[PDB]
């Protein structure tokens, strides 16, 4: 059914780590589907420091409709998924924050 | 109060009514009690259930209520859902409480008007058979055992037969 | 239309407590009743509560040894009777008092569909 | 604290008949009678509420009718669905009373 | 049926008032008929349409309210462009509802009130002249022509030259 | 009007009441005025005080109620902001409205009650002491001081001690 | 002040049926009323209905020839009269009952504009 | 059913004049009256209704009464702009039936 | 429980006018009422409207010299007296007619605080 | 109008004491009385309104009473922080007349 | 009055259909008004098939 699919860029603080671990920079990535055609170029020398971790890295996801096809094009600085999902819609729910414990009713 | 029948010529409740709202207190010479007036009582009680109901059941049902979430670059979005969000529990707080309001009144005179019409049935049934006295109670001229009550209460209360009997006890000297 | 769902099926020794749900399918203030179909017996009504009244009236015989409650908030109609006897083996049927013409009070609309409560050994 | 007194108690008949079941009742209770038919192994449900009102969904060959202490229910022609056990109630004052049963079978 | 006359002390209508509502039935000896009350039904009239007019009218009128169109991207837009929709929806079902069963209700007891007006307007302008009866029909006394008629719906009924004529048939031995 | 006394059987206002609403027009030997009935014109007052006070105080207050801007590529925002506000506009209009057209209505025939109530409520502490006429006027059979306003605008007005003159005034001759 | 908008001008054969509608701006329930203008004689009232009663009344000589329907869907009033004669050769007047004391029936406040209707070869 | 018999027929004024038009009815038709002004080649519009009342937007000149079966319409001074033929309608019963017509014209 | 903020503290000479406020929290339509204290005596009710009648009604000994206004859109009160003069040196509180049981008319409900106006040289 | 004569004038008390004071009317004013007490520099303020009803927040050692022309209010006992003087107010009808002042102080 | 105008950019599948349609990679659209100055760089080498 519609699966949807998580995967991220890492954005290295320095050119070093980019220079040392992909061993190459100017380094895209370029997911491509359907309705889903757009690229990510990180290239980013400097960051500050949050949980004692310079560098940054973002996020991305999509959406693949039954029956369509997803394409991951990329030669560097990428987080490919490890484990996928399968969703089945559902409508008219949200996110509740709170710290009561769990019951049954 | 609007009819001014309850806190209005009837000054006081009863604390024995126990099976319905709008009873009697037959001080008779076969005995007493507080029998209640079924059809009278039976009615409204179906009239209040209806409008609690309608209350109730006519507030449409959706899945979901709640504000999203946003981050710190859509102010726009988060202002704009709280406007929304507020202007419907603004709306939803008005209206609720003007209603609440409002069929509180409608249920205070409409309880109002059936303690008058009845006071006014049996009025129109008894005519000038009894007299009237303060606190909607009455004063029967003739002798009247518990057949009355059954008349009253089913509406059958057939004003000739004791009519001559009133008439007597209009001066009795 | 409520589509009134009672509770499931359970025993019980003599001498306790009976649990009986009449869990409805929306908000409603019409009157709970309650009747026993005993085998072989003609239905009888016991108790009852008007939300209107908020009193829990109930047969002159059997004042006491049962109570009902039906709390406004879920509109829900809870069954207790406390010292449970063999012939009372029956199953329990709900009414929530509606009819087409409104909700109504004096009849019996709509009812519930049945829970086996068998008290024996 | 007022008996339903069912008259006749059992009878018989055979599809498209005329039958009258009579509810008698000590004291008066004005017009607030009920007529529950109930199918054997099966949830009761009324026919006739008020004495003179008709269900929703109820075939139109039911007629109840009277006031007072004597009360009738008048079935128009008899079919294979109706065969049941009947049941009459007050409720002008508690306690609610139900009947004893009047049941119809293949004659 | 708040002021108890339809369904009251009134028991049933008549099914050949079509001129008017509120109308009369007076057989007396030069005929009989069904003329209206062409004061109290235009009246009647005119306020019901005052109601449903601004029932109507009320209502403002913009060019639209269409839920626009959003891609698989803004279910954030689409999720609360449906909770504006299905909330403003919601309010105006419940108000609209309440509305329609409230002055329902409003409209059943001001024809109530507009009979119940009516019936003690007849009875004060006879008082004693003519006995009442149940169903809210009259009893007059006195021999009456069609010119009853006439003071009684322009409301110039002058008691004193029928007064005595009652008074005769009050007893008559 | 729904009750009908005032433009009812009360046919025009008075032009000296001042003090008070639901006075009283006293043309006894000792005097006149325009002396007004305390308690009801008190219990009156404070009744629309209520209904004015609830239609201010429940409207909830919140620091904003401004359409933000957008630019030319969010028309989809500025559409839809612009369907709340004038969604919301347009249910408080017509809710606004509606109430301001059904409480007034709510007041007049509250006042007509109340014009009504006070009445009967002379009409029963006389009850055929004084004869009635039209324009809810009174006619006090007996000899009436200012002792009588005394009593009945305290509701003490004892019927027997004027009971025997008054039967005496019914014929006189 | 709801600016009623009549139809064009038309011409017809004697016999046959007209078609004269009474197109108002805004909703309204109040009552309908149409007067004919035939040159060199008076205003008469031919017909007309109340949204509040639903029933359609017409002068005692003009009932059967004429009728009256108006969808209180669209409350636009449309005017039928069937067999016509080269004497009805008039112009037709709709009225919409409001006057500015609210909508009073037994009045004609507003007025149409006139739609010329004349009968001839 | 009743007849609007406006009187008089047709009278000639100026500017600023004292003129009366007179509706007679047959039955009493109370208080239910109305006064149109008819512009030759013009749509009709009324002046007074319920005999008494003034419609909004209307010079204070025109002033109507009377109720049963005899009734007025007394203009205070006449215009050049208000010449016209007068017509009376009844609508206390049904059928509602017009007027004559009452023409005024410059002397 | 409405916040009442009265004025300030002011003094003026003998023969002027006199500006004292009674700025409530909420929007308001029950009546208002105004006090003297002047130092040794007793308090005494001198003027005072009623938002229903609208009408303005003052102590029989001191109309036309003291005048109340309080504009509905804002519901605040203002207190004006014409030729002042030395003994109405005082303290002067605003009542805003309004107890437990909703605003009655008849009581004084909640009170203000005070605003010191004396008159001298 | 109306003046409202307070007695006692003044008298003095302990803590928890029977204490009594009445307001007497000329003419009668029905129960539209009240009760204030003003502490010495302090705003005043009520304590039975319509000579029956209790204010909220009030401590119920405090019962008014009485009708027409005779009043009264009956404290329970006294406390060291209502010790003030009292005023009692007619509002049957206009001008509202406050009272003298009655003084408890610790004897 | 008021104009509307209409344009698009063309993603070629592959390096291959760039440098033999347009003879060189790298190509840039850059429309610029008043108030739109955006630049497009469209430079992909991969895509799904969709509608042949």
């Amino acid at each position: 059914k519609e699966v949807l699919v998580l995967w991220g860029v890492h954005h290295p603080p320095n050119i070093g780590d980019q220079r040392a671990l992909y061993h190459k920079e100017n380094a895209y990535v370029s997911v491509v589907s359907s309705h889903y055609s757009r690229k990510f170029t990180p290239e980013i020398a400097k960051r500050p420091k949050v949980r004692d971790q310079e560098g940054r890295i973002n996020y991305y996801w999509t959406l693949l409709e039954p029956g369509d096809t997803i394409i991951f094009e990329a030669n560097g600085n990428l987080i490919a998924p490890r484990y996928a999902f399968a969703l089945s819609r559902g409508f008219g729910s949200g996110i509740i924050n709170s710290n009561a414990p769990m019951d049954e009713c | 109060g609007l009819f001014g029948a309850i806190a209005g010529f009837i000054e006081g409740g009863w604390t024995g009514m126990v099976d319905g709202w709008y009873g009697y207190h037959h001080q008779n010479e076969q005995g007493s009690g507080y029998a209640a007036d079924q059809k009278s009582t039976q009615n409204a009680i179906n009239g209040i259930t209806n409008k609690v109901n309608s209350v109730i059941e006519k507030m449409n049902t959706q899945f979901t209520a709640v504000g999203k979430e946003f981050n710190k670059l859509e102010r726009r979005m988060e202002n704009l859902n709280k406007k929304v969000d507020d202007g419907f529990i603004d709306i939803w707080t008005y209206n609720a409480e003007l209603l609440v309001l409002l069929e509180n009144e409608r249920t205070l005179d409409f309880h109002d008007s059936n303690v008058k019409n009845l006071y006014e049935k049996v009025k129109s049934q008894l005519k000038n058979n009894a007299k009237e006295i303060g606190n909607g109670c009455f004063e029967f001229y003739h002798k009247c055992n518990d057949e009355c009550m059954e008349s009253v209460k089913n509406g059958t209360y057939d004003y000739p037969k004791y009519s001559e009997e009133s008439k007597l006890n209009r001066e009795k000297i | 239309e409520v589509q009134l769902v009672q509770s499931g099926a359970e025993v019980k020794k003599p001498g306790s407590s009976v649990r009986v749900s009449c869990k409805a399918s929306g908000g409603t203030f019409s009157a709970i009743s309650w009747v026993r179909q005993a085998p072989g017996q003609g239905l009888e009504w016991m108790g009852g509560i008007i939300p209107v009244f908020g009193t829990a009236n109930y047969a002159q015989k059997f004042q006491g040894r049962v109570t009902i409650t039906a709390d406004d908030s879920t509109s829900t109609a809870y069954m207790e009777v406390s010292s449970l006897r063999s012939d009372d083996t029956a199953v329990y049927y709900c009414a929530r008092e509606e009819t087409w013409k409104g909700a109504t009070i004096g009849v019996m609309g709509i009812w519930g569909q049945g829970t086996m409560v068998t008290v024996s050994s | 604290d007022i008996q339903m007194t069912q008259s006749p108690s059992s009878l018989s008949a055979s599809v498209g008949d005329r039958v009258t079941i009579t509810c008698r009742a000590s004291q008066s209770i004005s017009s607030y009678l009920n007529w529950y038919q109930h199918k054997p192994g099966k949830a009761p449900k009324l026919l006739i509420f008020t004495a003179s009102n008709l269900q929703s969904g109820v075939p139109s060959r039911f007629s109840g009718g009277g006031s007072g202490t004597d009360f009738t229910l008048t079935i128009s022609s008899l079919q294979p669905e109706d065969f049941a056990t009947y049941y009459c109630q007050q409720s002008y004052t508690s306690p609610r009373t139900f009947g004893q049963g009047t049941k119809v079978e293949i004659k």
